[PDB]
RNA sequence: AGCUAGUUGGUGGGGUAAUGGCCCACCAAGGCGACGACGGGUAGCCGGUCUGAGAGGAUGGCCGGCCACAGGGGCACUGAGACACGGGCCCCACUCCUACGGGAGGCAGCAGUUAGGAAUCUUCCGCAAUGGGCGCAAGCCUGACGGAGCGACGCCGCUUGGAGGAAGAAGCCCUUCGGGGUGUAAACUCCUGAACCCGGGACGAAACCCCCGACGAGGGGACUGACGGUACCGGGGUAAUAGCGCCGGCCAACUCCGUGCCAGCAGCCGCGGUAAUACGGAGGGCGCGAGCGUUACCCGGAUUCACUGGGCGUAAAGGGCGUGUAGGCGGCCUGGGGCGUCCCAUGUGAAAGACCACGGCUCAACCGUGGGGGAGCGUGGGAUACGCUCAGGCUAGACG
């Protein structure tokens, strides 16, 4: 299922911050600020000019790592995007974002994408007033994500909301911090996202 | 070839000549050994590269190659061929897949295991 | 005897039907003559049955014979209704 | 046997352009004239007059050229960079209006003989009629 | 409609019958170049009205014999034996290519 | 695993076959087509019939020996 | 490379629902064939499926259509319909009982057995649904179907936690001896609770039936669930499976020790003949992950059968040359026909699928609804440049 394991390792590998921790990764601890070299026994060792293939692959990994998806799932999403009318690159990213867990992470209900997923999968997340426990679940625009009433009083969620209190969500989103609701208003874009990825590369990779 | 020529004769559709006659186009044939012998490899490799003549459920009598170090492979050993000509030994087009019937897991391989039929070692 | 009847479609536990006119001697899922309605028993949709009425009437007239369930469905969506 | 006229004419044009002959000359025909007209309007040529070369009706074809261009290869940039008969005798080519070739993604053209006459691909699409696809030019 | 064909009478050698020969200029599915294939049709000739080298219009009928399924509907032009001639020569040729 | 198993027995060079293969009759007995060692080949060490050579022999097939040492 | 003698056509008849050499009697001597007949091999065929940018190439499992066949081979009978899977007769082969004369069979129905095989399922529940047959109806059947089981066999969804947390414990590994690595990984605190347990509990099922109303419409009534106490919902509630391939190049990912052209690896190239980023282990890393690999097959890449889209001086490839038959191909002008060609209209292109849109399953896979597209082929009309054809003329080709 999950990546299920050492995370900031991934960050180190992809040579860039990937924020799969949410709190710690923000702090002076992401093992990029303190240290920043690809992990294992050949870390500080010379980084030889990578192949064209290699770069593409790494980009894909970065992207996949960011949205925490089994490769198969990712591939399927890509395929769907390709099939769909509109720019595959941008559209693919939009689709990825649309993922319920990812939306939750972005709305802020949870600080970490992993954490968001976990929250979703236990049933603390509710689209349109229903227990929507499927991290996969792509949400359409115009849909209200809210913490379940039975999960509003729970401390973690409250803490997250407090953290998010005042500080802004996304341009594509809306959040009501009081009622713990949050409307997935429009569908997202490319400029709307801070991503260390170049989705063109991903496309190229898939094309091969 | 002029289009009239094409019309008359057309293209000889390129028939893919089958590289393995294990038969049925079947993935594996289990045959019974005759001779586990040892063979001198071709021009640039020198070893004593092991092998087994195998007589089949497909009636053919073909020498498969045994991968891995050692083999409880004997003579009247019922064994599963795999298919995949080995470059060195001339006219040996098959393998014995290990970890089935008479052939057994290459003992205490820790790395590339599933390819040698070696069951995961019980770590303490 | 060309029947009006319910060709089963959908899936497992997803039963769906087409109100469909076919010769009696057919695979119940087989090549029917005309799909003249469809019907979902699980009533998931708001439009859980929609029968084209005129076509059904025509079929009845030539002497197509509605199967009990099919007949019921037709009645529900007013084909036998005479005003 | 001279065994295609149209193709020969096209080829003649091509050959004259390759060595920057100001004007080629090709034995006259109605069909050929029509083709030339289409070419002419499109702009692949300055135009044609119809002389009588040694007894017989002949079309001069005044080949257009891009300007004498600076540097190695002083060779005036051809306008008919490439010309190709498509329906040749033997394999004749008839395309429905839907099947009409978009030559160079729009840039050069495809001459189509239609029931409506000889007319560019564009014209064919406009009139909504296919025909025998003579050639492409770019 | 009943299938209407146009062909030349290559043979009269059976009572009340004509071997008509229909050309059918179809484009060749793969290459495109339009082939000119041709088939013999045995055609019921009610009177022996039609002689060799008659280009006729032929219609599919109920059977009136194993490989004889066509009324001769009507005549077009008659006497063009040139067309019978080519066919005949082709038929003759075979006698060569053998063992 | 790499099994230590071979027999390091000596033998008279009977006859030269191709490649650098020899039917060498051992100390104990049976003549086996014995191919020259890789090491020997590397250091160009010729052999002719009428020699006494070290021949490492297999347990799996005691019919194909291997001429190890330079005579 | 020739095949054919009921073979081909006729007349007459028989037979059939009906045409017909289907069959026969009698004539006539045809008929098919290199535009590839006959023969051999192979094979169910298609909607589709895969693959491909496409053209195409493969393939026809499952679902739908059609055929054929129900041990092999005949043959009818009955019937609306069969030459009849769970009807009949006969011969043959096999098994089964035989009081040896004789009979009994037929799983390519579901399930199962055994064999063959690399390999393929439970001697399951149910008529509740939908369909079938019969019957006034009740109802009875129904291995159709609905379901359940088993198989990571595929697809999709999910779990094996999450937040913090050292300028970095140990263990293991490298080291140039400082240190690096594994790695925030763990430990540990907090959180959440797959599992699991308790409570509830479906939708799928409203008809058929009965009454009022004419046994019509129409209205009311009453019954009925295999799955299944399942899904799901409410409460309860523990940190709770990771593996497999690879790590010379192609190809994402390197160091050490073992080893010494051995043992081995290999898809190709090729590593191994004492510093192996290629073998075996170790650490480390990369890829995917309930999978990952290998095999086999298909397409792809392979424009490597090239129609789109290759070629032939030397690389494989121009016949040794003529002269020619079939065929292919065809100069210029005018006119018709309009067969090819194009266009328009409509018919067809079933359903499913595939395309799109929405919808329903907590998402998806899956499914449903609606739309469109569609190569092709049919018919009506039209168009005339091209090709075709017929007619007329012309001299550039050709011949004289
Ligand atoms: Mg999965
Ligand atoms: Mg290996
Ligand atoms: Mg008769
Ligand atoms: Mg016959
Ligand atoms: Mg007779
Ligand atoms: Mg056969
Ligand atoms: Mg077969
Ligand atoms: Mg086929
Ligand atoms: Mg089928
Ligand atoms: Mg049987
Ligand atoms: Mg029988
Ligand atoms: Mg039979
Ligand atoms: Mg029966
Ligand atoms: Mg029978
Ligand atoms: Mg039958
Ligand atoms: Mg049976
Ligand atoms: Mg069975
Ligand atoms: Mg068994
Ligand atoms: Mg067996
Ligand atoms: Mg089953
Ligand atoms: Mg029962
Ligand atoms: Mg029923
Ligand atoms: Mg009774
Ligand atoms: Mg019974
Ligand atoms: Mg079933
Ligand atoms: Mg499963
Ligand atoms: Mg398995
Ligand atoms: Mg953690
Ligand atoms: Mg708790
Ligand atoms: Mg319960
Ligand atoms: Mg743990
Ligand atoms: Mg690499
Ligand atoms: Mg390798
Ligand atoms: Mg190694
Ligand atoms: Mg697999
Ligand atoms: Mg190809
Ligand atoms: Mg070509
Ligand atoms: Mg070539
Ligand atoms: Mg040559
Ligand atoms: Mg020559
Ligand atoms: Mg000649
Ligand atoms: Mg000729
Ligand atoms: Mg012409
Ligand atoms: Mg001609
Ligand atoms: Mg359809
Ligand atoms: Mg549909
Ligand atoms: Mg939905
Ligand atoms: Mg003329
Ligand atoms: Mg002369």
């Amino acid at each position: 299922g999950r990546y299920i394991g050492p995370v900031c390792r991934l960050c180190r590998r992809e040579g860039v911050k990937l924020y799969l921790k949410g709190e710690r990764c923000y702090s002076p601890k992401c093992a990029m600020e303190r240290r920043p070299y690809p992990p294992g026994q050949h870390g500080q060792k010379r980084a030889r000019r990578p192949s064209d293939y290699a770069v593409r692959l790494r980009e894909k990994q970065k992207l996949r790592r960011i949205y925490g998806i089994s490769e198969r799932q990712f591939r399927n999403l890509f395929e769907e995007a390709s099939k769909k009318k509109g720019v595959t690159g941008s559209v693919f990213l939009g689709l990825l974002e649309s993922r319920l867990d990812n939306v939750v992470y972005r709305l802020g209900f949870a600080v970490s994408r992993r954490q968001a997923r976990q929250l979703v999968r236990h049933g603390h997340i509710t689209v349109n007033g229903r227990r929507v426990d499927l991290p996969s679940y792509r949400v359409r625009p115009g849909d209200e994500i809210a913490v379940a009433e039975k999960s509003r009083n729970l401390e973690l969620i409250r803490q997250n909301l407090e953290a998010m209190k005042g500080r802004k969500v996304g341009p594509w989103l809306s959040l009501d911090v009081e009622g713990m609701k949050g409307k997935f208003l429009r569908l997202p874009d490319r400029e709307d996202l801070a991503l260390p990825v170049n989705e063109q590369l991903v496309i190229e990779f898939y094309s091969r | 070839p002029t289009i009239n020529q094409l019309v008359r004769k057309g293209r000889e559709k390129v028939r893919k000549k089958s590289k393995v006659p294990a038969l049925k186009g079947a993935p594996f044939r289990r045959g019974v050994c005759t001779v586990v012998r040892t063979v001198t490899p071709k021009k640039p490799n020198s070893a004593l590269r092991k092998v087994a003549k195998v007589r089949l459920t497909s009636g053919y009598e073909v020498t498969a190659y045994i991968p891995g170090e050692g083999h409880n492979l004997q003579e009247h050993s019922v064994v599963l061929i795999r298919g995949g000509r080995v470059k060195d030994l001339p006219g040996v087009r098959y393998h014995i897949v290990r970890g089935v019937y008479d052939a057994a897991g290459v003992k205490d391989r820790k790395k590339s295991r599933s390819k040698y039929g070696t069951k995961k070692p019980k770590e303490a | 005897m060309v029947k009006i009847r319910l060709a089963r479609f959908g899936s497992k536990h997803n039963p769906h039907y087409r109100i469909v006119v076919t010769d009696a001697r057919r695979k119940r899922d087989g090549k029917y003559i005309e799909k003249i309605g469809y019907y979902d028993p699980r009533k998931t949709t708001p439009d859980w049955l929609k029968v084209d009425v005129e076509r059904a009437r025509y079929w009845l007239s030539v002497g197509a014979q509605p199967t009990d369930t099919a007949r019921r469905l037709l009645r529900q969506a007013g084909v036998f209704r005479q005003e | 046997m001279l065994t295609d006229p149209i193709a020969d004419m096209l080829t003649r044009i091509r050959n004259a352009t390759r060595v920057y002959k100001e004007s080629t000359d090709v034995p006259a025909s109605r069909f050929k004239e029509e083709i030339l007209r289409i070419l002419a309007r499109e702009g692949f040529i300055k135009g044609y007059e119809r002389v009588d070369v040694d007894g017989k009706p002949y079309l001069r074809v005044y080949l257009k050229y891009g300007p004498r261009r600076q540097g190695p290869d002083p060779r005036p940039e051809q306008v008919i960079h490439h010309i190709r008969r498509i329906s040749k005798p033997g394999r004749r080519v008839y395309v429905g209006v839907k099947e009409i070739p978009r030559v160079r993604r729009g840039l050069g053209i495809a001459i189509l003989s239609t029931s409506k006459g000889v007319l560019t691909d564009r014209e064919a699409r406009k009139l909504g009629v296919g025909g025998e696809l003579i050639c492409e030019v770019w | 409609p009943k299938k209407v064909l146009t062909g030349v009478v290559v043979s009269d050698k059976m009572q009340k019958t004509v071997t008509v020969l229909v050309e059918r200029q179809f484009p060749h599915p793969l290459y495109g170049k339009v082939i000119k294939r041709s088939k013999k049709y045995l055609a019921h000739d009610p009177e022996e009205k039609y002689k060799l080298g008659d280009v006729v219009e032929i219609i599919e009928s109920r059977p009136i014999s194993k490989r004889k399924r066509f009324r001769v509907l009507r005549l077009v032009e008659s006497g063009r034996m040139d067309l019978v001639e080519k066919y005949l020569i082709r038929r003759q040729n075979y006698e060569s290519l053998s063992k | 695993a790499k099994e230590k198993d071979t027999i390091r027995t000596e033998g008279v060079v009977t006859e030269a076959l191709p490649n650098a293969t020899f039917r060498v009759k051992l100390d104990s007995g049976p003549e086996i087509l014995a191919y020259i060692s890789g090491k020997m080949r590397m250091h160009y060490i010729r052999i002719l019939p009428g020699d006494r050579v070290v021949v490492e022999i297999t347990p799996y097939d005691p019919t194909r020996g291997r001429i190890v040492y330079r005579k």
